RNA sequence: AAUACAAACCAUGAAAGUGUGGCCUCCUUUAGUCCCUCGAAAUUUGAGGCUAGAGGAGAAAAGUUACCACAGGGAUGACCGUCGUGAGACAGGUUA
RNA sequence: GACCCUGUUGAGCUUGACUCUAGUUUGACAUUGUGAAAAGACAUAGGAGGUGUAGAAUAGGUGGGAGCUUCGGCGCCAGUGAAAUACCACUACUCCUAUUGUUUUUUUACUUAUUCAAUGUGAAGACAUUGUCAGGUGGGGAGUUGGCGGCACAUCUGUGCAGGU
């Protein structure tokens, strides 16, 4: 048991905040005090309040596989990734957002890139390399994606181009069962 | 003659020996027949609908649209619908990828309405394989509070991974522990639920190893190994809470060796444990004394699930509460 | 080659003959003591203890894969690029 | 081309020592009172218990015993049931009433515990709060890393059998 370290916060909240607009609010004194302290276990990190972590912290190291909520993992080079158990703290306070309709977010599910003929409504000053958060029209969270190109070359572009590279979707869901 | 009977159901149904000698004790041969021919009859399959995402009426006209026919289960489930066919598969529909609801079985659905989680409440599972009970009191809860799962094994331990974040609970920790090691090392838990494993006799259509691979060894380990599940059941549970919390016990088992026998023992090793009535509309009086044993006669709240009388599977529900 | 046996040789004794080259070899996987303890069980088992067959520089990062992508070597439309590496694109390419 | 090898990248699986301990931490204890309102459990005296099945029957259970008989009712026999009934001896608990009382718990109110303001008397107030152990974690911090000869002698411990020089 362990938190995070220096460079190990650091290249977390680097990768989270290139998808997060309100760090401070994620992580704040709450009314009651408690507080959504980070937790790693096993090179995989959570998100967990501090409450939760003083009734964690009483258990064995190997004993234990899973805390709270999964944000991703650490590879052997040291990147950060983060999955699609990170969804709804991603999808509830996100800064781009995108919209596909019900026949591209099918292709989306399945393990397919979007095109430009899956989004029906678009978000403004999305620049080329910049990070999203991708849901329906009925503004359910399906995923997220770095976007292939900024707005503007969205418009000019053939219909057939992929708009938003797919990176998670909740096949990770249904591949664990 | 009961041998003739006995043969006869043996050499026709495939049923071991001793187990149809057990299924024979337990019921009249009227019933026997109509549960020997529930049980090889296959059950429906319900679909519970996540409250914290949409709601039953939303999802309803969502599946018919889509093609899936639904009835509601009756009036004791608000949560619950029932499915007849599809056309669309139920794995690839847009609403269980999103996590609009879940796949499970009636015997899934009783033990967590037996529990009545609140908000901001500490709960605890010790055995949540198919992951579907956990969310159901986060569904209840409405995501307020700390939930503790508990599992034996890794492969199901990676299957309820995939289930509950799907669902979107947020506040469940699961883990690889033993029940029995769960109350030393952490205890303090205003409510406990425990799905102890069983021979698994009441539910044979989705298992029918237990007709033939249940041995006289079997029959004995598994009420002892529950035995110490209840215990550790009992001293997790908190006696004194704001609000008031249970501990709720539940198995697929419909033999005697497992029902009203092990929370007989529970009962009178404790005086501290208190059973109240479930809040269960249907079900089946416990037996006061069955092969000569006396059971506290208090049972008689205590619930049961036969396969003939309702769709549903075989099933045992026991609610107690803490004084000391 | 070792080993068994036989013969030769050798030591001693004057001869008669005799003579020689032992017994052993912390946890993890497994079985037993069903011995002792804790339990269950209308009397038989479960978990530990005990016994005996076998294994084993430390937080900086490592080992390995009939595995994936890229580049290179061997054996029997296609490139130099520029812009990104979690995936890719190009009115940029030697002529009119 | 398949195929084999090398370097980088991912998917991984396993390891990343031993002993304490911070960070911690689970449970219980005392500080922690005084009244009112209640509830539960233990002291009692009593009314009544008892079906999963079948058995005419709602079978506590145990020991005898086959008519004590007020009657041939039921005992007996006989099905049916793990357990069979007449009879007279015992005690296990349960659903309750009341008190002939002991405790425990929750809420409210007040300050007498606790803690703050002033600082050389006041307030929040029995909520917090502090101390004590019985457990768990701890990679962060501290320390560490093929053989047996032969009692064949003398002196000491043991204090013939032994051990040490």
């Amino acid at each position: 048991m362990r938190p995070l370290t220096d460079q190990e916060m650091k290249i977390v909240l680097d990768k989270l905040a290139n998808y997060m607009t309100d760090l401070k609010s994620l992580i704040a004194p709450l009314e009651d005090g408690d507080r959504y302290v980070f937790r790693m276990q096993k090179d995989r990190v959570y998100y967990v309040k501090l409450s939760i972590a003083n009734i964690a912290t009483c258990v064995a190291r190997d004993k234990l596989l899973s805390l709270g909520t999964c944000l991703g993992k650490m590879t052997k080079s040291g990147k950060f990734r983060l999955h699609i158990t990170a969804l709804p703290i991603l999808a509830q306070n996100a800064r781009y957002k995108i919209w596909v309709k019900d026949n591209g977010a099918q292709p989306f599910l399945y393990g397919s890139n979007i095109v430009k003929a899956h989004v029906g409504r678009w978000t403004e000053d999305c620049p080329e390399h910049s990070g999203c958060v991708v849901y329906n029209m009925a503004d359910i969270p399906l995923g997220f994606g770095v976007t292939a190109r900024s707005t503007a070359e969205a418009r000019r572009l053939d219909p057939t181009g992929i708009v938003c590279f797919r990176q998670a979707d909740c096949g990770e869901y249904l591949r664990d069962e | 003659y009961t041998n003739q009977l006995l043969k006869d159901i043996c050499a026709y149904y495939g049923y071991n020996e001793y187990l149809a000698e057990k299924l024979l004790n337990l019921f009249p041969p009227r019933e026997a027949f109509a549960f020997f021919e529930a049980n090889e009859t296959p059950r429906p399959v319900v679909i519970r609908t996540n409250t914290l995402r949409t709601h039953r009426r939303d999802l309803a006209q969502a599946l018919i649209n889509r093609g899936v026919t639904l009835e509601p289960v009756g009036k004791w489930s608000k949560v619950g619908l029932q499915v007849f066919d599809s056309k669309v598969p139920l794995g690839a529909t847009p609403e269980y990828l999103a996590g609009h609801y879940i796949l499970q079985a009636a015997s899934s659905f009783l033990p967590v309405m037996a529990l009545c989680p609140q908000e901001n409440e500490r709960c605890l599972d010790m055995a949540a394989a198919p992951g579907g009970k956990t969310t159901h009191m986060a569904a209840l809860m409405k995501n307020t509070g700390v939930i503790f799962a508990n599992d034996p094994s890794k492969s199901r331990a990676k299957g309820l991974i995939g289930n509950i974040h799907r669902l979107g609970v947020r506040n469940t920790i699961v883990c690889n522990y033993d029940a029995r090691e769960f109350p030393r090392v952490i205890g303090g838990f205003d409510r406990v639920l425990l799905d102890a494993p069983c021979s698994g006799t009441g539910v044979i259509c989705k298992d029918p190893s237990v007709k033939t691979n249940r041995d006289a060894k079997d029959f004995m380990q598994l009420p002892h190994t529950q035995k110490q599940l209840l215990l550790a059941a009992i001293d997790s549970c908190n006696h004194a809470s704001k609000t008031g919390g249970y501990i709720v016990y539940s198995t697929c088992s419909v033999c005697v060796e497992e029902n009203e026998e092990v929370v007989n023992y529970a009962l009178s090793r404790r005086p501290n444990v208190k059973l109240v009535e479930t809040g269960l509309p249907f079900g089946k009086e416990g037996f006061t004394s069955y092969m000569g044993k006396t059971f506290h006669p208090s049972l008689k709240l205590t619930r049961r699930f036969y396969p003939h009388l309702y769709n549903v599977d075989g099933f045992f529900v026991a609610k107690f509460k803490k004084i000391g």
